[PDB]
């Protein structure tokens, strides 16, 4: 969960499974995503109004962004954070 | 350590499986911590027991957690009153001496 | 129970009542029996959704007006929660009665969640969906299948199954929630949406969210098919003035005028193309036009315009179109100097704030374009999409986007503000302007519903102070109360934490957000709270930027690591996808016993609707009092508009909408009087503000605890958690607490 | 690189380096000499 | 090019003087310095190659709108409606003869900014203004 920066090393063998790192995180949303109850559906709770056009939300209620506009990494640590409590709940749910 | 109630529900489903069916099966937990760690799914494990007879006594130490509650109510037909939480030193003795009477 | 209020008999479909619900009821068969508007403040936790269900359906079932039941709601969810508890007090009316007597009740929400077409299913765009079912479901899909049998497009046959059924054949009588109604339409191949929105006229009682009753581009059909005097409920309605300014508001980016310009300039080349093939069908709209029919004498009734009426039914204009943008092509150019006129207002280095009437003078001198014109902008670009026939609509939302805007501030000079910003973000390096068109008065977009019904029964368990709402929105109370519920023993215990648990004081303004003492109290804070914690916890923040930056320090270091020791840590996502994955995820940590915290916006999507009853509470960690983003133009142009207005202070307001939505925050813990939990407030300016709480929140809190540290608020915690860890007596609660029915008949005598 | 911006240029470079820049005391312990250590830094 | 003055050749980005000076004979992309350099001697015909229409110093203009188009079609709206400016009360109330005079006016400026009709218009313009 800890933020990645570029100034660091890393291992130049370990890293190279960085990227189908990222694909088993792509695929583990895949069995996690079903749709929920109607009571809990947040979803479909923004889809409630499809045409509202209000005002944007300002950059507090946004996720946080760099200089260049382009995402800080500091959301990929909360869906990280996320995608492993769900692993560790969908780990309970087998024939054990 | 981390203390795990569904190993615990195993262990005490596979010693209380040789037990007669005249023999009431009982289940005394003096459960400390409000949080507990399960290799599996452990509705699974408060379906066997309710279906192997088993009745479910825990004594709580520090508050009142749901699935110690949802165990006692389902093993002790819906029952609520055998989660027991104490609340000082006289009380976890009456507790205690509590538990020998039968069910 | 059974039981009777004056004259009204009541079926509460429990077989004890709560003393709060019976006044509840008696102050809204008093406010019925008046007829006027009402604000009523029950506790949270105390059943006020049952409570309202009961009394509604037994006044309209005994009194033989029938008046219809409008229960608006504010998301889809708690909709669904309403549906849930009208299906199980009309199956206790039922087994009560031994009948099922003549009863409707539907829940109208969107495609999206209505649509049971395998194909339009996996869209994740609300639009998208509806412009896809609209294609398919236009008609003109049909009159196309049914001349060229041989045609390409197909036809929806969920739609097409309601053709062989009658309006009151398309289900069986009762109450149909969402899970239900899908699971009856998946079996009978039928299209729920359809069926929910052409029984709107049929069915008792109609729970829908505010925006189909406040936004004008939904609420403008159904609110034609609803009585006029229809008994009008809004449940929750403490946030509704946030939905009344986003349904007359709008923010205009240049990315949006980009896809403008690029969207005119391709219906130049339709209208082009069309005039080259068939002039017949613009020379049938054009004498139309000049014959002064409007958009709903030429659009049928099972079609819908392109662009939905953003402006109130009673300020669109009735006279025919002016002429200039009669004829297609001179619309045509008429939009797009418009456009044109918006880009060259874009660009510019500073903010302005000016007035609808300033803006439209100027585009006058400028560009030679008036009111009368633009105030048509909407309905003309929705007849020329129309009569152009158009398969693929994706090149013309952003012109959605200009003729909303356009019939938006033309039709409404008073109460509005156009806010022109250089930069939308402060933290881009390249500027990127945003022009903003936001709503300043409330009151405007509720004006016509308390115009329409005599009585419409504001409630909320949270709303606080009641007198604010009658100053924001311009209507008469015949009543207003709060109640504060009866307990046997405190079952809630709030406390303000205004320091840590070195005494350093903690607060949660944003610009010393980076502040690592405070961080590290709050750090340590909630890891004794995850280790005092039982079943879950979860934890407001004021912004969802101020929990980026915290929780990416506190993994920094080192507390989210203590943290996952006791509990799972589960973070409201921006997507709304990955937030109900990790709200079940929580949920089911919390029935489990693993233990879980969730962190949350207090102004997000998890706020509001989601409950968290019994095991899913436990703890309210509220981290702050969630402030809004005070230098925002937006917020301060409104806070102008209502100091001007109606004489409400900014720092009073500001507080005000802060301490509403902590205590929104607050009412989520609680579901029935055996629920307990506690809730923390992690601020030094909570302690002020503790009149500010509701009522029953306020009778709640000791005055010892206003500022408390983190120690004694740890201890205290502990205490409460083996305090009602005990059985409560019996006998301590049998007819202080909850009422039996004998109870119930006691008090009514004593009453009198 | 100071006069670009004389000129509305954006230049790329930083001014240059010429326009603006900057006992051993008697012992008494002499039963301990090498036995105690310096300690120049905590 | 947009940011560009092609008859000079002199880019925005090492000479910032260039303007969006255009004409409404002909709209052209081209800088202050070069309608200060041909056009300050006399009226000379427009720089652009293909194009040799006569145009003049003092009528040259900034242009207020990104489209060449949009703005040409805004000028000639203009150039009309300062002699074409009836309102409802010039028409009494007449709400159907007003929309049938913005109908008219409305066609006689898409005439002028296509030039289907630009003599017939022309003289049409001329004798209504004369009046
Ligand atoms: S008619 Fe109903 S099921 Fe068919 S596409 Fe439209 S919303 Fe979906
Ligand atoms: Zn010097
Ligand atoms: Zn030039
Ligand atoms: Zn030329």
């Amino acid at each position: 969960g800890e933020k990645i920066m570029q100034n660091d090393r890393g291992d130049v063998i370990i890293d190279r499974y960085l990227t189908l790192d990222q694909e088993f995180d792509r695929k583990d949303d895949d069995m996690l995503l079903h749709p929920v109850k109607k009571i809990i559906d947040l979803d479909g709770n923004i889809q409630d109004d499809p045409v509202v056009r209000g005002n944007r939300p300002d950059f507090t209620m946004q996720p946080g962004v760099d200089i260049n506009g382009n995402s800080d990494g500091t959301v990929d640590i909360l869906k990280g954070m996320n995608r492993l409590s769900e692993k560790m709940i969908m780990a309970l749910k087998n024939e054990y | 350590g981390n203390p795990s109630l569904q190993n615990a529900l195993e262990m005490a489903r596979g010693l209380l499986l040789p037990v007669p069916a005249h023999c009431t099966r009982e289940v005394l937990i003096v459960f400390g911590s409000l949080s507990t760690t399960d290799p599996g799914d452990i509705h699974q494990t408060i379906d066997s027991l309710v279906s192997e007879k088993i009745r479910v006594k825990v004594l709580g130490l520090s508050a009142q957690v749901a699935i110690c509650k949802e165990l006692c109510k389902a093993t002790n037909y819906g029952d609520e009153s055998f989660y027991k939480i104490l609340l000082d030193e006289t009380h976890l003795k009456e507790l205690f001496n509590e538990a020998v009477t039968p069910l | 129970m059974k039981f009777y209020i004056d004259d009204l008999p009541v079926l509460f479909p429990y077989p004890k009542i709560y003393p709060e619900q019976y006044n509840y009821m008696c102050d809204i068969k008093k406010t019925l029996d008046v007829g006027g508007n009402s604000i009523l403040e029950m506790p949270s936790g105390t059943g006020k959704t049952v409570s309202l269900l009961s009394l509604t359906i037994a006044y309209q079932m005994h009194y033989p007006e029938h008046r219809k039941i409008i229960y608006c709601s504010r998301t889809m969810s708690e909709i669904e929660k309403a549906l849930v508890e009208l299906e199980n007090l009309m199956d206790y009316r039922t087994k009560e009665l031994g009948y099922q007597e003549d009863f409707r009740g539907l829940g109208l929400t969107s495609r999206k969640n209505l649509c049971l077409h395998p194909e339009v299913s996996k869209e994740r765009k609300g639009t998208v969906v509806d412009e896809k079912c609209r294609r398919m479901t236009n008609g003109q899909a049909k009159r196309k299948l049914e001349e060229d049998p041989e045609a390409n497009v197909e036809l929806c046959e969920y739609h097409e199954n309601l053709y062989n059924i009658e309006v009151e054949d398309y289900l069986p009588k009762g109450v149909f929630s969402f899970e239900k109604l899908l699971k009856y339409c998946e079996e009978k191949t039928l299209c729920p949406y359809f069926i929910v929105r052409r029984m709107i006229s049929l069915c008792n009682i109609i729970i829908y969210s505010y925006h189909y009753l406040l936004d004008p581009k939904i609420a403008e059909r159904v609110s034609n098919e609803v009585s006029k005097d229809s008994i009008v409920i809004f449940d929750e309605a403490h946030n509704i003035d946030n939905v009344c300014i986003e349904s007359l508001s709008l923010d205009l980016t240049t990315d949006a005028l980009r896809r403008a310009t690029r969207g005119a300039n391709a219906l130049d080349e339709r209208i082009s193309e069309v005039r080259k093939v068939d002039s017949q069908k613009l020379q049938d709209e054009y004498e139309k036009l000049v014959q002064g029919l409007h958009s709903a004498d030429i659009l049928t009734d099972q079609e819908e315009p392109f662009v939905e009426t953003p402006v109130l039914p009673q300020d669109l204009l009735t006279e025919a179109i002016p002429g200039n943008i009669r004829r297609a092509e001179h619309f045509v150019s008429f939009l797009k100097r418009l456009i044109e006129y918006l880009k060259t207002r874009m660009k510019v280095l500073h903010v302005i704030s000016e007035t609808p009437k300033s803006f439209l003078q100027h585009l006058k001198q400028l560009t030679f374009i008036e009111r009368k014109p633009l105030r048509f902008c909407s309905e003309r670009l929705s007849l020329l999409v129309r009569t152009l026939e158009v398969t693929e609509v994706e090149d013309f939302t952003a012109l959605k986007d200009i003729a909303t805007f356009a019939t938006l501030i033309s039709t409404y000079e008073e109460g509005f503000l156009l806010i022109i910003e250089p930069y939308e973000i402060e933290n881009a390096a390249v500027p990127n302007p945003i022009m903003r068109f936001t709503c300043l008065d409330a009151s405007i977009a509720i004006k016509p519903v308390f115009e329409r019904f005599s009585s419409v029964i504001i409630t909320s368990g949270t709303i606080s102070p009641l007198d604010m709402y009658p100053r924001m929105l311009n209507f008469k109370t015949v009543l207003q109360k709060s109640y504060a519920m009866t307990l046997a023993k405190k079952s809630f215990l709030p406390m303000i934490i205004t320091k840590g648990s070195d005494q350093v004081a903690i607060s949660s303004r944003f610009e010393i957000r980076n502040d690592p003492s405070i961080v590290r109290n709050y750090g340590s804070m909630l890891v004794e709270f995850a280790k005092i914690t039982p079943d879950g916890m979860v934890v407001f923040f004021p912004s969802y930027l101020y929990m980026e930056s915290i929780v990416s320090m506190w993994q920094t270091m080192g507390i989210l690591d203590e943290v996952w020791k006791h509990k799972l840590i589960l973070v409201e996502t921006p997507d709304a996808q990955e937030t109900s994955l990790a709200l079940e995820t929580y949920r089911k940590a919390c029935s489990n016993g693993r233990g879980a915290i969730l962190l949350s916006v207090a102004r997000g999507k998890v706020s509001e609707g989601i409950d968290f009853d019994h095991q899913y509470g436990r703890t309210v960690l509220m981290i702050g009092i969630p402030f809004q983003y005070t230098e925002s133009r937006i917020l301060k142009a409104r806070l102008e508009f209502m100091r001007e207005n109606y004489r409400i202070r900014e720092n009073d307001f500001l507080s005000f909408d802060a301490m509403r939505h902590a205590a929104q925050c607050l009412g989520r813990v609680l579901r029935g009087k055996d629920d307990y939990g506690v809730m923390v407030l992690a601020d030094r300016r909570f302690s002020r503000k503790r009149s500010q709480l509701p009522k029953w929140i306020a009778q709640g809190l000791s005055d010892a605890d206003l500022n408390l540290s983190t120690d004694m608020a740890i201890s205290n915690t502990k205490q409460f958690l083996r305090t009602m860890a005990q059985p409560t007596d019996p006998k301590d609660q049998e007819g202080v607490s909850v009422w039996s029915y004998e109870d119930l008949i006691k008090h009514q005598n004593s009453r009198k | 690189p100071r006069k670009l911006q004389d000129l509305g240029l954006k230049p790329a470079s930083v001014d240059p380096a010429t326009i603006k820049r900057q006992r051993k005391g008697k012992i008494t312990n002499t039963h301990m000499t090498g036995i105690l250590k310096d300690y120049s830094h905590r | 090019n947009k940011d560009m003055c092609p008859i000079c050749k002199t880019d925005r980005y090492l000479s910032p003087d260039v303007k969006f000076l255009v004409n409404p004979e002909c709209y052209h992309r081209i800088c202050e310095s070069c309608v200060d350099r041909i056009f300050s001697l006399g009226p000379a015909q427009c720089p652009y190659k293909g194009c040799d229409k006569i145009l003049r110093k003092n009528k040259f203009k900034t242009q207020i709108f990104d489209d060449v188009e949009v703005e040409k079609e805004v000028d000639i709206r203009k150039r009309v409606f300062n002699v074409f400016n009836k309102t409802i009360d010039d028409f009494n109330g007449d709400l159907v003869e007003y929309n049938k005079y913005l109908e008219e006016v409305e066609d006689i400026i898409y005439k002028l900014d296509h030039g289907i009709d630009v003599a017939k218009t022309e003289e049409k313009l001329r004798t209504y203004e004369e009046l």
